[PDB]
Order: structure tokens, then C-alpha cells, then sequence
RNA sequence: UGCACUGCGUAG
RNA sequence: CUACGCAGUG
RNA sequence: UGCACUGCGUAG
RNA sequence: CUACGCAGUG
């Protein structure tokens, strides 16, 4: 039968599964199953849990146990066996000693170790000196550890003497360094591995130095208490009065961060305002039981709570609709489209979904060798750092967030602020870093959903600063055509046909896949996030030093990552995801979607047995992944290149920003040489903690047909003068919804109706072409609904309710 | 020692008056069902108890014959002892 | 159809109910939103129309 | 049952019609009155409902 | 093949179907068809329509097509043929005439005249001297009776020169007195008639001739133009000062009537101002198109029009009932009772069902004969005139009428007249004629249909007067047990049990009807309603002379029968019928119930063929009842009492004013010696002119189970005191009604409840020992109800929800 | 000749103002059509017309294409000619 | 806002 | 028995 | 009452 | 190109 091994030889190399008192199963099994999850066949992974008291066989009755959002008890039956793991760790150490007590070398597997900890392999051991034993645990650990945040296995270690029996350590409530703790924790646990580890990532040499130290912070963060991390405030004299000011801040992953400019103007007055610390001290004591998520202080004396108002009814439309047939019974075409009003606890609730972020640990060989793969798809792009003057805001009548919102809005700022005074702030922020309070505020937007959506405003500070430092990349990426990443590129004009032609480009068998991410924004690991800001900030080589570019992602981390909340007159703190208001939100989670794509490839390329594979390049390119993944430290740039042309070759991503659309080889992914759902699915699982369910994942086996969705948007091909091209078009009940509802009864009725049916015509019109007689009638029915408007109102708004406007829009002359 | 300290901490030992959000009568009666509980390694004596419209609900009130016919969540105010 | 309109006849009364000041109380905002949304995501017309007819009563007892 | 509490809610709908001076304007209230005699009649729960929904719309259009 | 013959000699006589140029039907079938009317064979009729171009087969494919209600258009489909019937007549007097002439004797029968008028037959005829000959036409002539005003055979008359073709005769508006064209018609139709026919009643010998004249009276009245009718006024010098006042009126039925006391204080005032002359004087001239009925005039500027309210709806009685368990889906019992609101033309709507009243000539003999029997029904009975002083008046706060009703209430005008002014009106009544207006008021009640209902409210005059006329005999009705009228015998306490054993009282083979009378109180014929009258005053022989009897009779039908009728600030002239505010509304129906049963019964004897008979006895009362119909002028008191008899024995009624429970022969209604339910509707066919259903009426096979349903209650036989006896119990739906609908919102709660909510379950006790279970729990949730009133609310009140009070209600103990 | 007259005709020769009730326009047109009209034997001309709100209804409204937005039945007086 | 019948409840 | 109120029946 | 992209309409 | 407003997408 099968059982999962780590092999390496010069025959076959890979963790996969293979046919070949000791426990029945091992450690390697168990990391199998948590990093290789499929619903179907959980066989190992449930006697496991069952033979180890982790839970009973009761549990599997209930379905969608292993989900962590519909089950989110399942968190504690892993937890169950994490002790155990923590266990295996420590004796793991101990073998190592041994080793380099009679002068062994050799490398350490996960399937040499049983699940009670004991080390049972004597094979590829060589006698050297007495003392000189160096084991290689790289495969060992960097595969491990996954499956350490997941079982909580460190736990003990917030009990006195390290016994889950005894009580929790009380540490100082003043205390916020813990370096001498981590320093301890590492030596004990992780004693071999060889690579130096920085508590403070103010110290670490280079950005993939930063991700090893905040992939071992992000682990050891779990032990110390939650109230230690946060902005560090003193107390400060100026001007012969008393201020408390924020003057460093603990971040969970990069450790202590103290502010170089620390000292007891206009620039002056926003970094306190902005600054959490004068309003939390001089906020009283809160505690909210409506979330599970960290409570500060309340700046109100009453709490506030609001509710979304309902959905304005357009009685003129939907009788003209009506009265030409449509909205009948047994109609295709229906009404699913609504605004869903709240109550005064939505809001919160909403927030509450942030219970979702949990602390995990990516396995940092595999990240590392993905984040090198993922710059490959920015390296045509150009980015750095810009001036004051050379900055392009869209809209300055927005918020500005708490507590700037009180004066004034962004235009109000920006007009304060002289470029002088914007640049002296910048440089400010490579050299400090300042904290922010970012508001949740309920969105008013149509949706098929009842649950409530909320938006997070920044405060002005930071968003003038990334704005300064992301704004010349995020304009180059938004500009490029025929890449992988298609913001900027307009579906008008042909442009869904140029995007659809460039995804398909030279693929040997294609077929079409489509997958989701079930709480992106609520459950994306920090470890992830901080990748995705480290690969941004990789066009700043020149522009900026070591220590600069070190500050931005520390402030970065305290605006976006788990900066200060501000809801219903309450302060929380984020335990971590992505923030939507941020100056790089759509880029981000871009990047945040090829580092999964490309984790999913090389877990489904290793996954393979190897010796089965008939291709002598593919079986070489696995061997040197796996020489590159667990064996090699720098950079291979060659492989690096060739990998990245396999996956063009063979796997044809197009991104925006949550949506991907991937061409992908049938044969490949059949022999397991290319990712499938399932391997996304498994991703998502031991990386991303979020179940990914088929029912939201579509495959198009037929590329004629194209995607089955994108953006919303579904495809037809259609005849236009000669030549067949891809045409996108939405759902009619999304527009039908949009026509019959409004946000507010100001645009109930007038001239500005026309504009709003126009823009709908023009999103609906490639309707006409669909085989459904009703998806047809629905243009039909906006143009003469746009002819009485006009009537009623009452030569060149002819061209308004004529078709050949219309039809210009989707032809390719543009 | 070193003069720095978390700001979460300064309201949990500074703050004189503390706000309680109760979104039910169970987490009512685990954590402040008496008009002095213990929070934070700190008593706090209840000074008032409004509802979700801010209308003074009253200690005897509270109840379970009576929780439905509050309107959750209960915000506590009380005073540092 | 009646699905259809009952579904606006619901909008426009919650409308006309939160411009009646409803939203002061929190009970009966809940339970207006409640019915409101369950009647826009229902798929059975009868028992839409008896959540229409709730909410109705609702407005009617003031 | 929802048919019984339905044509209660016609017979109050049209008690609070006729307290409105409805019966001032003569079709209006030959309108109302044939609605709701035939709910009352009715035999069908969907045509009481449609009915009752008018009735509702007459009077939540002034 | 079967023809309809009307025989007579020693072995056999009646008119009935016999097995036994010229054509092929005679007047005898089209007089049987059109007096036995069955829909399930009705081909004799049908070929006689059709044969004579009356209308086409089509026709008959409409269903209803017979019932005048539903297809008032059959009336023009008869009229067709009243022209070629109007000819026969004329044939048949030249017939006569001949005879006369060739000094023939014989009896000229139905069956030996043809469709077009000649006559074929020479038997029977028996030479004398010349100019001596007399035939014998009262069988011909009185059978052909009903069949003149249902085809309209004297409509010609009203056209110059007695043809359809040529223009209407203009009358003189003036012209009210016809006494020389009702000679004229009798003579030209009624030649040899021998009996004195006198156009005005005034001049009558006795009832039976008032009878007999005023049937002439009704066919002869239709030629002559509506407006001549009426009131006759006269302007006259009073006081010095100028008033229209009546001095007379003229009656479709009983000619002209000139008052006695004409001359040119409180009862001068009173009889002035119920006198509708003033008002239609001084009342502007209106033309009605919303009925045809005759308007007259106006009296106020601006029409009137009311609404019918909707009823008021007890949340606490329903909600407890719904808490209880009713009003469940699919349960037995359900609320089929409420107040059905109505539009502004409402009233006058109703009104226009007094279009279903037509001109209705009765067989005279029959109708003789049949009043003759119906005397013995009311034999037992005492009636007379009697004093002011002697007259009860159940309530005094009731309104007086118009224009009584504008000054105050009945109380106002009891109280200002003394009793010898009573008495002084009273005389004058039985000297003039006081013509008056009746008021149609809406009335509000429960019902189970959506039709409005209407109660006329007559003049304080004319109730005062009535009341003094007939109070006697209506208390002595009132105060009688055990006869066939039971009017004021209470159910309760075993009167049901009583009454329905009397009605079983010695039936050889009982079998249980009863039936319905669709538009009773407004399709009833004036003739019927006069009989009743007369009936009705037969018991005033001692106190009251011929001419005052007369004159009170005229006094009633001037304010009952063809009154004038005030609708919303309009005076219409009401066509006949019943009016339901009468001093005899209840007796009246009564004997015109009974009249119906009675002239039932007698066709149905006559109808049998009498050979098939295998009874002597049987055959000889047929022979004996044809004898006195149509061969027997003077009243034969031995056969009248013994047909009374065997109506007795065979025929047990119990008539309560339209309800009629009717005990019958098995054997004698299956061979024709006793009415059924078919005689029943052919005798409203063609006296009644209204179609009686059979899902209306009842027949019930078994005694034990009882009458189907008696003033809407039904009846069970149950166990009480080792005693089987019979219970009414209401149907729940109606108290089920009555408790959760009330009137006005004063009654919807209070004390004012208990009493309501105690009679409602006085009434619905008996629904405990129904088998269906929620019969009985409505009670039970009753009882419980007046408990939780009384609680809420807050020894004896115990009483009222302790069941023993309502187990004694219904014991024959009191 | 005898002084005595019918009650229904003496409204119908000495009534000066006469009032007709029209419940559809079919008899309006039938009956009334005009601004002058005949009946009894005697010539109407017309002052006023009103519906069953007792709002004054002008003769013009009165048309086929209006007659669903009149309040009928129409009631309309006339004067002797 | 009608004519009768019946049965209840409150004062005498 | 009388006065008042209520309910049912035609 | 957030950060971006795209497309329209009105003035220059 | 710029100012304002609108619509769709994540
Ligand atoms: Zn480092
Ligand atoms: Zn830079
Ligand atoms: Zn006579
Ligand atoms: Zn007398």
C-alpha cells in the first residue's frame, strides 16, 4: 500500500506517496495529509485523529467538519495533537545532538520519524570525527512547518514550566520585549538550523532575511500576551506641556521597531493626530463581547451603532418593464438583485468575520522559492519612489479618515500640505513609524447576498505615503498590455478578445479552470501580505537603502497589516488580512493570487511520483525543483527562468486582483505535472486556512465556449464582420436590478436617469448576440425605457436610444 | 525601566470609567450579573445600564423573565473602585 | 408576476417604515430588516406574502 | 391559517379605509369594497393575497 | 302516445295526460306544459316553441333558459305566443256564439281546441230550442287563466284598433277612470262568463267576488297606461289657503276607490303629511334610468346615495380562538360569515329586484277553492278589532317613517295622540283611503352572500292602523301550540322536540320535504297577497261590515301592495309585492306558504290519471275535488273538511313565515295522491313566476335523523334522561362569525361581551353532542372565552361558564 | 271634467326643473345627448350637470374617451324650455 | 336604521 | 309584571 | 460614506 | 487635456 515518503537520489526526488515497536503511521504521513487535503480520501488523516484521542469517529458524521469556517471547531481537534508535534520537535533535537556527539552526518526525513517521536532510521549515516556531526534538517523542518500554527503545538509554552496543567505565566503588562524569549524558544526548538535568525527584522540583511525572521516571529508571537504587541507611547514634554506620543511599535512578525527620531508645525501636528496613542489614553476602558477580537478603549460615552437604509424603488421602470412582457411567471430572467438593509449590530458583526485571520506559518524554502518565481511576472514593470508634484489623485473630495474626517475631507489636506512639507513626510516615514486608526464603514451597493459589506477608510497620512512611494509601479502595471496582470486593460473596444486571445497562447492541449477565495480579504496569512509588500518594494534597489525600505513595510505593517480599527466609536486591534482602502489593494492580492498559483504548481509537480513520469526534462526539472526547494540556499537564476517559462508554457494565467482565469495542458495536469482545483484546494488549505469548495471553482473543458466567468462577466463568441471574437456579458438580473433599484430618490427621476440607462445599455448590449430571446428583449426594453425618458424630458441624443452606439463600443476600431 | 510601554495597556490601568457591551443575558450573568464585578485584576462598581435605544434600563430589570423584552446589547458604565 | 411585485411592495414599505422613524427602536428595526430580507431571498410565494402581510401589520399597528 | 388571518386583514384594511373618508370619492371606494367582498369570498389563498395586496397599495398611496 | 285531456264523467275526472286540418298539439298540452313544468321533459313545450317561430333551438342550448331570474328573456319568447292565444279567445267566444244560436248544450274543454283557435269537437252536444243554447266555459276559462298574463295575450289591446303594427293609443294624462274599457274587455273576451264581474271592488258582495274581480281586474289593468293608477288628488280651499290633497286612489286590482269623508287637528295633520301628494307636488320631476321602475319625483336638488359600511373585527376573540387551536388549514369549520360592504347604488340595486314582480292571473276556482282550505288552517284562531287601549307596541324608540322619521320617533306621535284620536283614525280608515310612503333602508347585518339587503319602514299611520285591525288575531296565532303555524313557540326547553313530533303525528309512510321560495318577498303576485289579506280579515264578521272590510283591505294595498316607495331623496311607484316592515309580514307569508302547499297538493290529485288509482276513496275525493273546483259555484263546507282532513292525515305541516318542514305519504306521493317536490316547482312556475332549484330543497328519507334544516338549524337526536329527543344546533360558521364580526366598535369589548358571548353559546350548546369534535370544542373555546373576559374584567357569574346553565336551556323541564 | 287627477302626473305637465339620472353614457347618449333635449312630451334644456361626488362635470368631459374618469352615475338638471 | 317571535342580563 | 340593553330566528 | 481600473454625459 | 456628475468591475 502507500505511504508518503521525502526522497532524494539521482534516480527520482520529491514528497509523495509510494508502495514500500514502530507506530503504523509516521510523521511524513501526517504533514501529507494536512498539506495534501481532499475530502474524498481523508482515510489517513481520520485514523490519525482517531487513534490519538483527537477527536472521535462521530465527528466525521457531521459534514463539513474539516471546513474551518462552517466547523470552526475542527481548530481545536488539531489542536489535540499539536503537543504531540511539540513533542517530536524536542526529541527530534535531541537526535541531532546525539548525531553531533558521534560525528554522524546525514539528512534528516519526516518519514524516518513516527508520530510518538522516535528516530528509527541508522541509513546514509557516515562516521566522522567525534563532534562534527552536522544533520541537514532543511526538508524536515521547512516541510513541518505548516502543520505547527495549524496544531498550535507551542502552546505549552504560555504555561509556567512549559505544562499545559499549570497555570498561564503571568508576564509584566508593562513588559514588550520578549527577544531573550525568542532567542530561547529558537535554541530550543529549531537548535540546527544553520541559518541565522533575527528577532528584530530591523536587523535582517535582505528581504527574503526579513521573510525567514518574520516566518519564525509569526510562530513565536503565539506565546506572549496579545496586550505586549501594539504602537509603544512615552510620555513627553513640549512646549512645558505634557503629550503622550507614540515612539516605536511591536509588530507580531518583525519584532521591536524604535522610531530614529525620537525628541521630547503642520507636518508635526497630523503625526499626532493620526497617532492612536492620544486617543486611546484618552479614551476610557472597553470590553466587547460581541467580537472575539481584542477591544482598546471607546472614545464615545454611548456606543454607536448603524444601519443600512433600504434599497429606493423605481415604479416607472419596472412598469414599463412589466407592461413589455418581462418579469413574468416561469420567466428566465428574475429579480435576484436587491439592497439587503441591516441592522445596528451588522456593522460588528462584519468585523467579527476578522476571527477568520489565524497565525500561520509558511513553509519558508517553499516561499521563498515562490516569491523569486512571482517577480519574474513584475520584472517588465518599472516602479520607485516620486515626488509630491509628480503624484495623481483621482478623487480628492474623499475621506480622510479619523480622526481628520472631523475637518475636513482629503482635498482640504492636500491643499495644506505644501510638496515640501508632503516630501519632509516621507522621508519621515523611511526613518519612523507612524501608527493609524483606519475606519470600517458599511458599503451601500447592490448585491445577491444578504450579508453586509464593509470598506476600511485609512487615515490621510498614510495613503499620501504609499501613494509617494507605489504610485510609479502601480501606473506602470495599470498601463502594460499582454501581461499577466490585466489592471488597466478595458473590456471595451476588443479588449475582452485581445485578454481571451493572450491567455490561450500557445498551449498543447488547453482547457479553462476558474477558481475563488473563500474570505480573502478576512483569512490571507500575514506571512503572505508581507510578501506581496516586499515584492512591490523590490523596484526600489535604487531609490532606496536597506534601512528605508525596511521603515515602509514596518509602516506599511502598522497601516495595513494590524493597524488600530476604529467602529462604532470603539478601538480594536486587527489581528491581521488586508485592508481595502489601501493604496495597493488590487495589486496586492494580484500578487497574493500568483504566489498561490505558483505554490499550487510546484506542491502538484513534487506531489508526483516521478519514476512514473515518461518525460526525461519534466523528471529533471522535479529533481532540480526539489535541489532548489530544500537543498540550495541562493538563488538559482537559471532554473528560476526555466522554471518560470514552464509555467508560461504549460500554464497561462490572467489575474485581476481575486479573479483568475488559467489555460492550462490537458495531458500535464492529468499526469499531475500542472495544478488542478485539487491542489489549489489543498494550497488554500494548510496555506491560505480556508476550505475551497468545486461548486465555486468551474473547469471549461472547450475553449470556443471560453471562461465561464470573469469579473462577473461570462463570454460568447460571436460573428463581427468576418471574424468570430470573444464578447463579454453580463447577467441580466444584475442589470435589471441596477435599472429597477437606486441608492438615493435624488436620482429616482430626471435628466440624470439617461446617463445611468445609458451606461447600462452599454454594459448590456452583447446581450443581443445570446441564443435567449429575453437576454435580447432586456436591451431592447433599456433603449425604448431610454426613448420615453427623452420623450417625457421633451438629434444627436438619437444616437442614445439607436444601436449603433452600442454597437461601436464592443467593435475593435478603438 | 526603560520608559516605554504598550499603549493597549494605559486604558486597562488608567481608565477610571469602563464601558461593558453585553450582546446577551448568559454574558451578563458570566461577567458582571452583580453591581460589582472584577475585570482586569480591578473591581468596578455599575453606575448605569443602558439599552441599544439609550434608555436607562434599571438592575432589577434584568432579568430572565425580562431579557426579552430588552433591547440588546445592554451597555454597562461603571466606575473604577 | 406577484413574486416580483411583492418583492417591491416589501422594498417600498421598509422604505416607508424607516422614514417613519422605526430605526429609533432596535427590536423593531431587527425584526422589519429581518422580514424584509427574508422576503427578497424568499423562493416560495406564499411565504412571501405572509411576511408582507407581517410587515404590513407592523406599519398598520402605528 | 393564512387564508382566515387574511381576510381579517382586508376586513381592518377596509374598516381604516373608510375611517380615511375614502367613501367620499365613489369609484375609489367601489373599488375597495369589491376587493374586499371578493376576498372575503374568495376560495383561493393566491387571489386573496393579490387582492389584499392592492387593497394595501390603495391605501399606502395616500 | 301521451296528450294532455281534461275529463269528465262517473268513472274518472281531472285534467292529465291520457294515452289516446288539424294540428298536431291542442291548447289543452300548451296548457299543461306551461302548468306542469319539469326541466328534464319539457320536449312538448320546446316543439311548440319552435313550431310557432316563438324561438329557435339554440335556445334551448342555454342552460337556465327557463328561469325567469336568470334569463329574464324568456318572457319576450313567451310573448310571441300571446297574440295567437289572444285569437283563440276571440275564436272560442264566436264558438260559443254559434252554439247559442243552434240552441247547443255542451262543455267546451281545452283539449278539443286547437293551436289556431278552431274548434273540432261535436260530441256531447245536445239540441234544444233555438237562442236557449249556454255552454259551459269555467274549466276552459279557468285553466287558460294563468296562461293569459304569462304570454301577454291582451298586449294588442293597447295598440289603435287592436293591432301590433299600428301606433300605441294616446290616452288622455288625465284619464283615470277605465270602468267602460273593462266592461268593454270583459264582454268582447269574457262574454259568456256567466258570474257578475265588477270593475271596482267597492261593489263587490263578498271576499270570494273581491276575488274573482280583482283576477279579472289584474289582466284587464295591464292594457291601460302605468301613470293612471295611483293616488287621485284633488285641489281644495282649506283655511283659506290652497292644498292638494287625495281624495281617492286607483288600484291595478280592486279599480277606483273614492273616499268617503271628502271636505274641502293632529289626525287631519298626520293624514296630510303621510299623504304623498304634497310631497310629489312640490317635488321636482325625475327620470331614473338606473331601474325600470316607474319614478315620480324628485325631493331634494341632489341625489342620495349610501353605503353599507364594513363590519368591525374583534382581535381578542379571534386571537384567542387561533391560540386555541381554529382556524387551522384544512379544519371542518371555517368563517364563511362577515359583513359584505356595499357601493352608493347599492340600495336603489336592490330595489330593481322588484322588476321580478309581474302581473300574475290566478286560476279563480282554484284559487277559490284553495282559500276555502286554507280558512280550516286558521279556525282555531280568535281575531277581531280592538281599542287603543288594547294595543301593544314592543319598542317606541322606532322610526315613525317619512316624513314622520324628521320630527321624532314612533314614542313622539303614540304619545301626542290620546287614545280616543287613535280610535278616531282608526274609524276614518275604515272610510278612506290614506295613501303613504314606505322608506327602504339598508339594514346591516351577518350574511353569508355579498347581496345587499333592504327593509321597507312604512308610515306611523298605517302601522297604528294595522295593528288596530289585526293585533288579536295575531297574538291569538302567537299564543297557540300544536297547530301548523308556529310563530312564537320558543325551541328551547323541548319546544323543538315538540314541534317536530307533531309534525310526524300519524304519517302511514313518512317521508320528510322542505323547500324554498326564491325572490319570495318581491316576486310574490299581488293576487296571493290580497287572498292573505282577505284570510286574514275573515275574523272581523261580527265587528266589521262588508264596506268597512273593504276599505281596509284598500287602505292596506294602497301602503303595502303598490305603495309609494322612498329611495334616496326619490318616490317610485313599487310594482307589487311585499313590503317586510308590515304589522302581518310573518302571518301573511304564512298563509300564502300555506295556500302554495295547498294548491300544490290539489294539482298533484288532479294531475293522476285516476283509472291507475287502486283506491276508491282516492278516486272518489279527485272526483268530488273536480266536482267543487270547476263545476260547483257555492262553497261545499263536508268536502272542504274532509280534503282538510286528508291533507292532515297525509300532508303534516310546520310553516314558520318561509320555512316549511313538511311530513308526507311514501306510497301517496309516489302514485301523484300527494304533492312532491316536483308539484311544488311547477306551481311556482306558473303562479309564482320564479324557478325553483332542487339543490335548495330538501327531502330527508329517515325521520330519525330529522328535518334537514328549520330556520338554519339543523337537528340531531340525542340522549338525555334516558330520553331520545331532538336538538337544534346552529351551523358553527355563523357563531363563529357572529362572535369575532360585530356591528360597531361600542360592542367590541367591555361588559356589554358577557352577554353576547352567553347567547352565542346558549345557541351553539348542541353543537357538544355533535359526533364532529370541533362542533362540540366551539362551545368549550366559548365557555373558556367568557371566562378570560371575566378575568380580565375583575360567585353567580360561575354560571356563566359552568355548562349546567346551558344543559337546562334545552330540557323540557320549564 | 270630475277635478280629480293622477298624483304621478302632476310632477310630470308642472314640474319646472327636471333631474335625470344616467348610470352609463350609452344612455346618456340615448337620452340626453344634446344640450337640449325631449321628454314627456316637452323640451329640457340643460343647466347643470354633476357626478356622484357632487363636483360640477362640464359637458365637454362628457365624451366616450373620458367616460371611465367620470364618477357615475351623472346626475343632470334641466330647466322647462 | 322596518314588522313579529324567542332567550338572556341589570334595576325595581 | 314593568323599564332598559343584548343575542338569535323569518 | 475606502483604494484602483474602465466607459459614458455637460462645460471649456 | 482639464473640471464636474454618473455607471460597471475587484
Ligand atoms: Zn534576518
Ligand atoms: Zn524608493
Ligand atoms: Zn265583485
Ligand atoms: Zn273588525
Amino acid at each position: 500500500v502507500y505511504r508518503a515518503f521525502d526522497i532524494y537520489n539521482d534516480k527520482v526526488a520529491g514528497f509523495a506517496k509510494f508502495l514500500k515497536r514502530l507506530t503504523k503511521y509516521t510523521m511524513a504521513d501526517l504533514v501529507y495529509a494536512l498539506r495534501h487535503f481532499d475530502e474524498g480520501n481523508c482515510d489517513t488523516l481520520k485514523e490519525i485523529l482517531v487513534t490519538y484521542n483527537c477527536c472521535d469517529d462521530d465527528y466525521f458524521n457531521k459534514k463539513d467538519w474539516y471546513d474551518f469556517v462552517e466547523n470552526p471547531d475542527i481548530l481545536r481537534v488539531y489542536a489535540n495533537l499539536g503537543e504531540r508535534v511539540r513533542q517530536a520537535l524536542l526529541k527530534t533535537v535531541q537526535f541531532c545532538d546525539a548525531m553531533r556527539n558521534a560525528g554522524i552526518v546525514g539528512v534528516l526525513t519526516l518519514d524516518n520519524q513516527d508520530l510518538n517521536g522516535n528516530w528509527y532510521d541508522f541509513g546514509d549515516f557516515i562516521q566522522t570525527t567525534p563532534g562534527s556531526g552536522v544533520p541537514v534538517v532543511d526538508s524536515y523542518y521547512s516541510l513541518l512547518m505548516p502543520i505547527l500554527t495549524l496544531t498550535r503545538a507551542l502552546t505549552a509554552e504560555s504555561h509556567v514550566d512549559t505544562d499545559l496543567t499549570k497555570p498561564y505565566i503571568k508576564w509584566d503588562l508593562l513588559k514588550y520585549d520578549f527577544t531573550e524569549e525568542r532567542l530561547k524558544l529558537f535554541d530550543r526548538y529549531f537548535k540546527y538550523w544553520d541559518q541565522t535568525y533575527h528577532p528584530n527584522c530591523v536587523n535582517c540583511l535582505d528581504d527574503r532575511c526579513i521573510l525567514h525572521c518574520a516566518n519564525f516571529n509569526v510562530l513565536f508571537s503565539t506565546v506572549f500576551p496579545p496586550t505586549s504587541f501594539g504602537p509603544l507611547v512615552r510620555k513627553i514634554f513640549v512646549d512645558g506641556v505634557p503629550f503622550v506620543v507614540s515612539t516605536g511599535y511591536h509588530f507580531r512578525e518583525l519584532g521591536v521597531v524604535h522610531n530614529q527620531d525620537v525628541n521630547l508645525s503642520f507636518k508635526e501636528l497630523l503625526v499626532y493626530a493620526a497617532d492612536p496613542a492620544m486617543h486611546a489614553a484618552s479614551g476610557n476602558l472597553l470590553l466587547d463581547k460581541r467580537t472575539t477580537c481584542f477591544s482598546v478603549a471607546a472614545l464615545t460615552n454611548n456606543v454607536a451603532f448603524q444601519t443600512v437604509k433600504p434599497g429606493n424603488f423605481n415604479k416607472d421602470f419596472y412598469d414599463f418593464a412589466v407592461s413589455k412582457g418581462f418579469f413574468k411567471e416561469g420567466s428566465s430572467v428574475e429579480l435576484k438583485h436587491f439592497f439587503f438593509a441591516q441592522d445596528g449590530n451588522a456593522a460588528i458583526s462584519d468585523y467579527d468575520y476578522y476571527r477568520y485571520n489565524l497565525p500561520t506559518m509558511c513553509d519558508i524554502r517553499q516561499l521563498l522559492f515562490v516569491v523569486e518565481v512571482v517577480d519574474k511576472y513584475f520584472d517588465c514593470y518599472d516602479g520607485g519612489c516620486i515626488n509630491a508634484n509628480q503624484v495623481i489623485v483621482n478623487n480628492l473630495d474623499k475621506s480622510a479618515g479619523f480622526p481628520f474626517n472631523k475637518w475636513g475631507k482629503a482635498r482640504l489636506y492636500y491643499d495644506s500640505m505644501s510638496y515640501e512639507d508632503q516630501d519632509a513626510l516621507f522621508a519621515y516615514t523611511k526613518r519612523n513609524v507612524i501608527p493609524t486608526i483606519t475606519q470600517m464603514n458599511l458599503k451601500y451597493a447592490i448585491s445577491a447576498k444578504n450579508r453586509a459589506r464593509t470598506v476600511a477608510g485609512v487615515s490621510i497620512c498614510s495613503t499620501m505615503t504609499n501613494r509617494q512611494f507605489h504610485q510609479k509601479l502601480l501606473k506602470s502595471i495599470a498601463a502594460t498590455r499582454g501581461a499577466t496582470v490585466v489592471i488597466g486593460t478595458s473590456k471595451f473596444y476588443g479588449g475582452w478578445h485581445n485578454m481571451l486571445k493572450t491567455v490561450y497562447s500557445d498551449v498543447e492541449n488547453p482547457h479553462l479552470m476558474g477558481w475563488d477565495y473563500p474570505k480573502c480579504d478576512r483569512a490571507m496569512p500575514n506571512m503572505l501580505r508581507i510578501m506581496a509588500s516586499l515584492v512591490l518594494a523590490r523596484k526600489h534597489t535604487t531609490c532606496c537603502s536597506l534601512s528605508h525600505r525596511f521603515y515602509r513595510l514596518a509602516n506599511e505593517c502598522a497601516q495595513v497589516l494590524s493597524e488600530m480599527v476604529m467602529c462604532g466609536g470603539s478601538l480594536y486591534v486587527k489581528p491581521g488580512g488586508t485592508s481595502s482602502g489601501d493604496a495597493t489593494t488590487a495589486y496586492a492580492n494580484s500578487v497574493f493570487n500568483i504566489c498561490q498559483a505558483v505554490t499550487a504548481n510546484v506542491n502538484a509537480l513534487l506531489s508526483t511520483d516521478g519514476n512514473k513520469i515518461a518525460d526525461k526534462y519534466v523528471r529533471n526539472l522535479q529533481h532540480r525543483l526539489y535541489e532548489c526547494l530544500y537543498r540550495n540556499r541562493d538563488v538559482d537564476t537559471d532554473f528560476v527562468n526555466e522554471f518560470y517559462a514552464y509555467l508560461r508554457k504549460h500554464f497561462s494565467m490572467m489575474i485581476l486582483s481575486d479573479d483568475a482565469v488559467v489555460c492550462f495542458n490537458s495531458t500535464y495536469a492529468s499526469q499531475g505535472l500542472v495544478a488542478s482545483i485539487k491542489n489549489f484546494k489543498s494550497v488554500l488549505y494548510y496555506q491560505n486556512n480556508v476550505f475551497m469548495s468545486e461548486a465555486k471553482c468551474w473547469t471549461e473543458t472547450d475553449l470556443t465556449k471560453g471562461p465561464h466567468e470573469f469579473c462577473s462577466q461570462h463570454t460568447m463568441l460571436v460573428k463581427q464582420g468576418d471574424d468570430y471574437v470573444y464578447l463579454p456579458y453580463p447577467d441580466p438580473s444584475r442589470i435589471l436590478g441596477a435599472g429597477c433599484f437606486v441608492d438615493d430618490i435624488v436620482k429616482t427621476d430626471g435628466t440624470l436617469m439617461i446617463e445611468r440607462f445609458v451606461s447600462l445599455a452599454i454594459d448590456a448590449y452583447p446581450l443581443t448576440k445570446h441564443p435567449n430571446q429575453e437576454y435580447a428583449d432586456v436591451f431592447h426594453l433599456y433603449l425604448q425605457y431610454i426613448r420615453k425618458l427623452h420623450d417625457e424630458l421633451t438629434d444627436n441624443t438619437s444616437r442614445y436610444w439607436e444601436p449603433e452606439f452600442y454597437e461601436a463600443m464592443y467593435t475593435p476600431h478603438t | 525601566r526603560d520608559g516605554c510601554v504598550p499603549l493597549n495597556i494605559i486604558p486597562l490601568t488608567t481608565a477610571a470609567k469602563l464601558m461593558v457591551v453585553i450582546p446577551d443575558y448568559n454574558t451578563y450573568k458570566n461577567t458582571c450579573d452583580g453591581t460589582t464585578f472584577t475585570y482586569a485584576s480591578a473591581l468596578w462598581e455599575i453606575q448605569q445600564v443602558v439599552d441599544a435605544d439609550s434608555k436607562i434600563v434599571q438592575l432589577s430589570e434584568i432579568s430572565m423573565d425580562n431579557s426579552p423584552n430588552l433591547a440588546w446589547p445592554l451597555i454597562v458604565t461603571a466606575l473604577r473602585a | 408576476s406577484k413574486m416580483s411585485d411583492v418583492k417591491c411592495t416589501s422594498v417600498v414599505l421598509l422604505s416607508v417604515l424607516q422614514q417613519l422613524r422605526v430605526e429609533s427602536s432596535s427590536k423593531l428595526w431587527a425584526q422589519c430588516v429581518q422580514l424584509h430580507n427574508d422576503i427578497l431571498l424568499a423562493k416560495d410565494t406564499t411565504e412571501a406574502f405572509e411576511k408582507m402581510v407581517s410587515l404590513l401589520s407592523v406599519l398598520l399597528s402605528m
